[PDB]
């Protein structure tokens, strides 16, 4: 755009990193000019801290401020942990089952199929396990995936096709272990 | 419930 | 046995001299809500989340007018040193495996770029799309670059192109990112 002023970015982000659940809380108060961190506050640390030059005066500031400095050591409880219990339902514990289709396709424009492509889109969380099976059997060989799809929306997707070209009377079968389900879901192609 | 947030300081100004 | 680390982040930013202002919440790098500050209220990124928990949008402009206080003070303290622009890469993508006559939604992610402005434009067989597409707001990342989405339903067809084309500051010219679907 024409608008060649310059730009001035202020960026203030808190991180709460949480390990085994609440076992060990972590909290990492960040602040960024334009596209660099001038200081923080790490609750590891117990007081503020200069990441740039730039950042030391407040660093200084904000260190002889007692009330914030006992506040900041308290938001890993006040703030963290209260945050995490509010929202561990519907984030921790958050489980979508994954839409699973499996469909021969090709690698390349071709007169034959050449890939057994699986499916597996609009699951949360992320981990995820697929296996192909050929009449029952497990295929480890030829295998690719596309891998972890985060799609922005609280959902993941991915593929897993075999390389192989399908003769008449096979039933091929994806199976994908996730947390949503108890026993791994399983869909059937009969080629 | 409600989820809380981190109150901002300010900065040390010029002189 | 132990569980995985998970990480919620309240990530809040002031730009000048647009005077923009955004505070968002995330957890693994889905955004769980935002403060719209026109009409000053909490927009949940899944509506769901409204009915177990709230947020008072009020304090999120509070906290946007420190932030724009200090953004002025750290102006001045670095001697008016302005941001370097870092140009965005862009990837058109689908929501699910595509299948003619099936509905779906072309994801355009803009990704790796500051500052936080950005000016995305959907074309359908070359011409601009301006109404039913959708975005999300500036998501945050660890190396403090940004991420967006903008989003666009459509009828796959063997005959429409669509193209996603997004204006930055660092970019040279407009970035033209194609989509067909080809049989």
């Amino acid at each position: 755009m024409g608008d060649t002023r310059p730009r001035f970015l202020w960026q203030l982000k808190f991180e709460c990193h949480f390990f085994n659940g609440t076992e060990r809380v972590r909290l990492l108060e960040r602040c960024i000019y334009n596209q660099e961190e001038s200081v923080r506050f790490d609750s590891d640390v117990g007081e503020y801290r200069a990441v740039t030059e730039l950042g030391r005066p407040d660093a200084e500031y904000w260190n002889s401020q007692k009330d914030l400095l006992e506040q900041r050591r308290a938001a890993v409880d006040t703030y963290c942990r209260h945050n995490y219990g509010v929202g561990e339902s519907f984030t921790v514990q958050r489980r979508v089952e994954p839409k699973v289709t499996v469909y021969p396709s090709k690698t390349q424009p071709l007169q034959h199929h050449n890939l057994l492509v699986c499916s597996v889109s609009g699951f949360y969380p992320g981990s995820i396990e697929v296996r192909w099976f050929r009449n029952g059997q497990e295929e480890k060989a030829g295998v690719v995936s596309t891998g972890l799809i985060q799609n922005g929306d609280w959902t993941f997707q991915t593929l897993v096709m075999l390389e192989t070209v399908p003769r008449s009377g096979e039933v091929y079968t994806c199976q994908v272990e996730h947390p949503s389900v108890t026993s791994p879901l399983t869909v059937e192609w009969r080629a | 419930t409600q989820l809380k947030r981190a109150l901002t300081g300010i900065a040390v100004e010029q002189d | 046995m132990i569980k995985e680390e998970h990480v919620i982040i309240q990530a809040e930013f002031y730009l000048n001299p647009d005077q923009s202002g955004e505070f968002m919440f995330d957890f693994d790098g889905d955004e769980i809500f935002h403060v719209d500050m026109a009409k000053k209220e909490t927009v949940w990124r899944l509506e769901e989340f409204g009915r177990f928990a709230s947020f008072e949008a009020q304090g999120a402009l509070a906290n946007i007018a420190v932030d724009k206080a200090n953004l002025e003070i750290m102006t001045k303290r670095s001697n008016y040193t302005p941001i370097t622009n870092v140009p965005p890469e862009v990837t058109v993508l689908t929501n699910s495996p595509v299948e003619l006559r099936e509905p779906n939604v072309l994801i355009c992610f803009i990704d790796k770029f500051t500052p936080p402005v950005v000016n995305v434009t959907w074309l359908r067989n070359g011409k601009p799309v301006t109404t039913g597409v959708s975005e999300t707001v500036f998501l945050p990342r660890e190396d403090h670059l940004f991420r967006k989405f903008h989003y666009l339903p459509f009828l796959p067809s063997t005959e429409d192109v669509y193209d996603c084309r997004v204006e930055h500051w660092g970019l040279d010219e407009p970035l033209l990112k194609h989509w067909e679907f080809d049989a």
